């Protein structure tokens, strides 16, 4: 019912209408996470190449 | 071949619907957690409505209306009737009820209790029945579960011979289009012992439930008086009919209750579809005036009627959406 | 870019048929010159062909055998001149249907020469995505040396996709009694070293030729007609553009839920005998119903005895893409017990406008069904029948092998079977 | 004036970027070659559109955009396409081989070799900004690059540009146009890792868009091009207030204030009306009341869910075309009495309205017809948790059997990260549960 804070211009116009009232990780840790996964990949590729060597 | 799942084993009714569907040979039952179904005969608690209607090339239908618990829970039913403009507190067919919590409208409950104390006219209430307000409140406050306090009908209609209290149960099928189908057969769940006017605590004469009555079968078979029986009694004893004296008011209450919530629960433009079988429980007073006691979301049908009702559910709720290769319902018009 | 390898008699014969079929589809003649009529034919021709002097296309194909015989037949055969002459790598004394000769003695002499041609072709590749091998598992060269090549390719290219079209042996089409041995030793290798293996069962190819196609005595040429049409089918998404943006690695990711369970049942519709052209085109419901029928499966397994982990299907021709979606969804919803419920959206369907030579409508089926265990159980039974009496074992022990290696192969294939059974009841 | 950089990750992000910048160019009157004849301050200025376009001395208006894909094919169509001149090569970054529908390959393996290149090219746009307010990130939940590389980018943008805001346009996966079976895994993994780094996220369920294109545009089998041109209308409506003169949603910080009170629950539901077919023979033009009313039908939502069963925390109405406040307030008053709109007790039951008089622009030869007036409602409702429940159940079915997990572990990722991510989603579903009961 109550329309408030009405603003206008040439492009358009805006307002609010109220019906009723109420009642991060660092650069170090990211590089550590990526490289720990790269080491787990390298370990797994080593286990493959060790198995193929046998 | 249409597909269905069953996720409520305790369902007396939909056990017979699943049995009847298989027997036609155009339906096969799938595993509980198979998402690739046409029909769902779902669970009572935490039914995952958010998973329905998201399977490509599968029209999905479920036997419950999401949000229908507002009508089928006691605390909510009272809140629906008080707050809704369609029904209002003016509403003449619902007992004067109040919501009370264990340690809320205790201030409003006591105001009408002390207005009953002005003239000092009959002042009985029900939660378990007692007359004193402080005796009732102390039962509720050390229980834990919330149940409402309701105006007890002191002057109910009494069947003769017997002087027996009773309640009427009517079965209502709301389909996917929101047609409201009332089943032509209801049932009177009767007391088998005389209604005591003075003392309230006597169990079997005041409460008239399916199971608590297990006198069990004195005046009729298993405390169940059907609609042909009860019509004839009214014609002989009272000069009126079931249709005129009681059944119009039932039809008015059912219709008024489901019209109220239609915008909240309707599945008209939705991605999945709902039907549901409801159990409306009524209470007739000595002046032939019908009152709504409770609405039941998972209703237990009476033994004689299973074959007929569960076929009707298949006819107009299931086969209307999923067609195959006189009616038992009275349609309430809106 | 894919590097193709074909090893042994069977490998080179189905492999030669493959290049025959897909060259016709891309409009490439027996001299390697493009004489087609569509830009859609040339848009992904890099995947299988290298571009040469005078805008000629040459298959990225390495031809391997320990016998000179079969590769002389390839060279003198209809499309033999398109293959790059340096890619013909061959020994002289054969493998005599002996896995040990292929894997450990005769094939060892020759393997490094093949890897030099592989490396030459791999360095030309802008972005090598993987390798595909054609071979049988029942002889010596394709089976023994083919799996040695696979093992050495995984050493040098450990992060690339290895793909096989592995022809399985059957008494109905049997060169020698030692085939179950050669097959079991090879299955052990494929379980460890390949990302995808198309199980092409010669039993299935015979039964399709006898029962469905009405050929009372089918030759290898009749069998290979079914193999080539299937091979064209499964490689359609790599060879032609589509909405899916298809890739060897992505196929492996989406088809293989567990690393050891990468053995697919190929299937094809409509089934056709050689030469004679059928006149009535199939409806989309007929294609869909046929490709899922056991009679059209190239691996002799009844899919109703197992469950589908994943499915890939590829429709070829001018048809309603809506009608395909409807029918594919119909098969799933009407037979939902035969697809696993614990992998959602496990059937994917692609469409290609260009149909194969002969047909106007066709469908190729690729299923990772648990019913493939029947194939392995069959070869395991034939293995045990001989191995319990150490029969014919001297051919292998004479080439340096021990009985232990046979016991380990038997044991890993029985593990594969019980692991397939694990998910059939899960 | 405050600049905004648009980042497009993966095929979905890139091809949706294409659709958007094409539309932005039509709306502002910028050409394929980047010349804008209506602009008078040549080689500079701080107008509302300069939020999305910088300028060169030659008069070209270049998108403040970086397109990043781990595979060349898709971004190559931008390089050779009709808007080739619009971007300069350094904005269009391509890797060698894709993430193959694998979060872990996109995040860990192939992500690591390209993250520094991208942040550098992002810095080269940020150094042209006199007052950068933040980033609009476009991607798919389903793709390996869209899920994996995006979450790595969002991690590092919080480190490098900690004071600036980050908004998401995310494509939620649907079987009707799926490219991979493991999209549920990728969706949960990326949502977990991106959650604290994203200030507001507009999810678009491809299911919802697909059916809108079938039902309302009469297209039997919708292509990506069909889906994207519709998505770009919704995007344009949402971004319009950053690119045009107005007083609602003028900076990215205002999207957080208006739509996002609870910071984890930052997924507003977009609803859009009306969608009308370009070769509909006879069309009756729909009024303010009818299109505002259409914002409460689930069939027009970007995610299919039921707002009636759930609670609202905020509600924006963004109108474009012939709309006046008087009609809007009369439309809202009617709808309030007929529909189930329930706000949380701690929020006001109300609507922030924004009208722009320029009616919605359509791509010539497109599937969308010209309309006199349209609307995009942005409502933060708890009913969108239905989308989380669906997606989490699909994750549970597969993860219970460890299906496909080895592909992820084989790229360096630990099995623990799956259930760690799933616990966060289980907490997210609980956060929604508490708010709307
Ligand atoms: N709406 C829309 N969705 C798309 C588009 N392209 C792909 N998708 C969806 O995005 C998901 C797949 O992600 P993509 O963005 O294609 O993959 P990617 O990010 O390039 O990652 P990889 O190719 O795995 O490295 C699927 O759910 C597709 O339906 C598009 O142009 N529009
Ligand atoms: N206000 C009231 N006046 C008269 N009787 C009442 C009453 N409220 C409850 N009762 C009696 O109590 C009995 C059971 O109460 P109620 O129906 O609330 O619980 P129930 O929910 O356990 C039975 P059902 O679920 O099958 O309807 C009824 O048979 C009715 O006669
Ligand atoms: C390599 O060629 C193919 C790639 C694919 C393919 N390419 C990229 C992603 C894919 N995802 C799947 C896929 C395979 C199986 C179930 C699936 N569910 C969702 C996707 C999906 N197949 C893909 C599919 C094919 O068959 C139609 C191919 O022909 C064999
Ligand atoms: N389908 C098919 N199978 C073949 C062909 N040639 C041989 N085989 C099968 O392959 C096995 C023999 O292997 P072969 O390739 O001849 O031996 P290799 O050359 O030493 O590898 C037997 O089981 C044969 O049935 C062929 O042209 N087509
Ligand atoms: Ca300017
Ligand atoms: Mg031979
Ligand atoms: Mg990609």
């Amino acid at each position: 019912m109550e329309v408030i804070e009405l603003n206008k211009c040439t492009s358009g116009q805006s307002f609010e209408v109220i019906l009723k009232p109420p009642s991060d990780p660092s650069l170090e840790e990211i590089q550590k996470k990526l490289e720990a996964a790269e080491e787990r990949r390298k370990y797994q590729e080593a286990e493959l190449l060790k198995h193929l060597a046998e | 071949m249409y597909t269905f799942v069953v996720r409520d084993e305790n369902s007396s009714v939909y056990a017979e619907v699943s049995r009847l569907l298989l027997a036609t040979g155009q339906w096969k039952r799938l595993r509980k957690d198979n998402p690739r179904f046409n029909l769902m005969l779902g669970e009572r608690n935490r039914l995952p409505f958010g998973r329905l209607g998201h399977e490509p090339g599968l029209v999905q239908l479920v036997n419950y209306y999401r949000g229908a618990d507002k009508l089928c829970r006691k605390a909510s039913l009272v809140k629906l009737i008080k707050t809704s403009p369609e029904l209002s507190e003016s509403c003449t067919w619902f007992p004067e009820s109040y919501v009370i919590y264990p340690t809320d409208e205790r201030e409003v409950f006591l105001a009408a209790y002390n207005r009953r104390r002005e003239g000092r006219e009959g002042n009985v209430w029900i939660a378990l029945i007692s007359s004193e307000a402080s005796e009732l409140l102390d039962f509720i406050d050390e229980q834990g579960q919330v149940h409402v306090i309701q105006k007890y009908l002191e002057k109910p209609l009494l069947l003769e011979p017997g002087h027996r209290k009773f309640d009427i149960r009517s079965w209502v099928l709301v389909d996917h289009l929101y047609n409201i189908y009332l089943y032509r057969e209801g049932v009177l769940r009767t007391s088998s012992e005389p209604y005591n006017s003075a003392n309230f605590q006597d169990k079997t004469c005041h409460l008239t439930n399916h199971c608590i009555q297990k006198n069990y079968g004195r005046y009729e078979e298993g405390n169940e008086m059907f609609f042909e029986e009860f019509n004839q009694y009214l014609m002989d004893a009272l000069n009126t009919t079931l249709e005129n004296s009681i059944l119009l008011q039932i039809k008015h209450i059912i219709r008024s209750c489901l019209m109220c919530i239609e915008p909240a629960i309707s599945t008209k433009h939705l991605h999945y579809q709902s039907f549901q079988l409801f159990g409306f429980d009524f209470m007739v007073d000595e002046e032939l005036k019908v009152w709504l006691i409770e609405v039941n979301g998972a209703p237990a049908c009476a033994q004689k009627l299973y074959a007929e009702l569960c076929q009707g559910i298949v006819d107009v709720a299931i086969s209307s959406v999923f067609p195959l290769a006189t009616s038992i319902f009275i349609k309430l018009h809106h | 870019e894919i590097v193709h390898i074909q090893a042994g008699q069977c490998g080179n014969q189905i492999g030669a048929k493959f290049w025959e079929v897909i060259s016709d589809e891309h409009g490439i003649d027996p001299t390697g010159s493009y004489h087609g009529d569509s830009d859609l034919q040339l848009e992904r021709i890099n995947v299988y062909y290298n571009e040469a002097t005078g805008n000629k296309y040459v298959p990225r194909a390495i031809l391997v055998d320990l016998e000179p015989g079969t590769m002389d037949s390839v060279r003198s055969g209809p499309f033999g001149q398109i293959f790059r002459p340096d890619n013909f790598v061959f020994g002289q004394s054969g493998a005599g249907n002996n896995w040990a000769k292929g894997h450990y003695t005769e094939g060892a002499e020759l393997v490094d020469s093949v890897l030099d041609v592989v490396r030459k072709e791999s360095e030309s590749c802008d972005c090598l995505q993987g390798f595909q091998l054609t071979h049988s598992l029942g002889g010596g060269t394709g089976s023994g040396m083919g799996t040695l090549l696979i093992s050495k390719i995984r050493e040098e290219y450990p992060d690339r996709i290895m793909n096989t079209f592995s022809v399985m042996p059957s008494p109905k089409v049997s060169d020698t009694v030692v085939e179950p041995y050669n097959a079991t030793l090879s299955v052990h290798q494929l379980v460890e070293n390949t990302d995808e293996t198309y199980c092409i069962d010669n039993e299935a190819l015979y039964d399709i030729c006898f029962r469905t196609l009405k050929l009372t005595t089918p030759t290898y040429g009749d069998l290979n007609h079914l193999v080539s049409a299937t091979m064209s089918g499964v490689t359609t998404c790599l060879r032609f553009p589509g909405q899916l943006n298809a890739d060897l690695r992505k196929l492996a990711v989406n088809m293989v839920p567990f690393p050891r369970l990468h053995f697919f049942m190929p299937g094809f519709a409509p089934l056709t005998s050689r030469g004679s052209q059928q006149y009535r085109a199939l409806t989309v419901p007929e294609l869909t119903q046929q490709m899922f029928d056991s009679k059209n499966m190239m691996a002799a397994c009844d899919p109703r005895h197992g469950r589908y982990l994943t499915v890939a299907a590829i429709f070829r021709g001018r048809m309603s893409m809506k009608e395909v979606d409807e029918q594919m969804l119909n098969v799933q919803n009407k037979n939902s017990s035969y697809f696993v419920e614990w992998i959602p959206n496990n059937v994917k369907t692609a469409v290609c406008d260009i149909p194969p030579r002969g047909l106007k409508m066709s469908a190729t089926f690729i299923g990772n069904s648990t019913a493939i265990q029947e194939l392995f159980k069959r070869i395991s039974e034939q293995f045990t029948a001989m191995f319990r009496r150490k029969a014919f074992l001297h051919w292998y022990t004479g080439e340096g092998m021990d009985e232990m290696e046979f016991t380990e192969a038997e044991s890993n294939m029985n593990d594969l079977v019980s692991e397939y059974q694990q998910y059939q009841d899960a | 004036m405050r600049e905004c950089i648009s980042i497009h990750v993966g095929q979905a992000g890139v091809q949706i970027g294409n659709a958007c910048w094409e539309l932005y160019c039509l709306e502002h009157g910028i050409q394929p070659d980047g010349q804008m004849p209506s602009d008078k301050t040549i080689g500079g200025g701080d107008d509302s559109f300069n939020t999305f376009f910088s300028e060169t001395g030659a008069g070209k208006h270049v998108p403040r955009a970086v397109f990043v894909d781990l595979e060349p094919t898709v971004i190559d169509e931008v390089r050779t396409g009709t808007y080739r001149q619009l971007f300069h090569p350094e904005q269009l970054i391509t890797g060698k081989e894709d993430a193959a529908n694998n979060y872990a390959r996109g995040h860990y393996t192939i992500g690591k070799e390209i993250i520094d290149l991208v942040l550098d090219r992002i810095r080269k746009l940020a150094d042209q900004c006199t007052g950068l307010q933040g980033f609009l990130v476009f991607h798919s939940f389903g793709g390996g690059t869209g899920s994996g590389f995006t979450s790595l980018l969002m991690e590092r943008l919080s480190v490098d540009y900690g004071k600036k805001s980050k908004l998401e346009f995310s494509i939620y996966p649907a079987p009707q146009v799926s490219t991979a079976v493991v999209e549920p895994y990728n969706s949960i993994l990326t949502t977990h890792t991106t959650l604290e780094h994203s200030d507001c996220a507009f999810m678009v369920d491809n299911e919802a868009i697909y059916d809108i294109c079938r039902r309302n545009l009469d297209i039997e089998r919708p292509t990506y091009t069909n889906l994207n041109r519709l998505i770009s209308q919704i995007v344009s409506s949402i971004t319009a207030s950053l690119r045009f003169d107005g007083a609602l949603n003028v900076d990215l910080t205002e999207f957080q204030t208006n739509l996002v009170p609870y910071p984890r629950i930052h997924f507003p539901l977009a609803t859009y009306a009306p969608v009308i077919s370009a070769e509909k023979a006879y069309h009756e033009q729909l009024s303010v009341a009818e299109i505002t009313n259409a914002c409460f039908e689930p069939a027009n939502q970007m995610v299919k869910c039921d707002p009636r069963h759930g609670k609202y925390m905020a509600c924006c109405l963004l109108y474009r075309g012939d709309v006046v406040p008087k009609d809007v307030n009369a439309a809202i008053a009617t709808i309030k009495t007929k529909r189930s709109i329930q706000f949380v007790d701690w929020c006001p039951t109300g609507f922030k309205v924004g009208i722009n008089y320029q009616p919605p622009t359509v791509v010539p030869g497109g599937d969308l017809a010209k309309v006199q007036r349209a609307v995009c409602m942005l409502s933060n409702t708890t009913a969108i948790a239905e989308a989380w429940a669906r997606l989490d159940h699909k994750f549970d079915l597969m993860y219970a059997k460890r299906a496909f997990v080895h592909w992820y572990v084989g790229e360096g990722m630990e099995e623990g990260e799956f259930s760690e991510a799933r616990e966060d989603m289980a907490a997210l579903e609980k956060d929604y549960e508490e708010v709307g009961v």
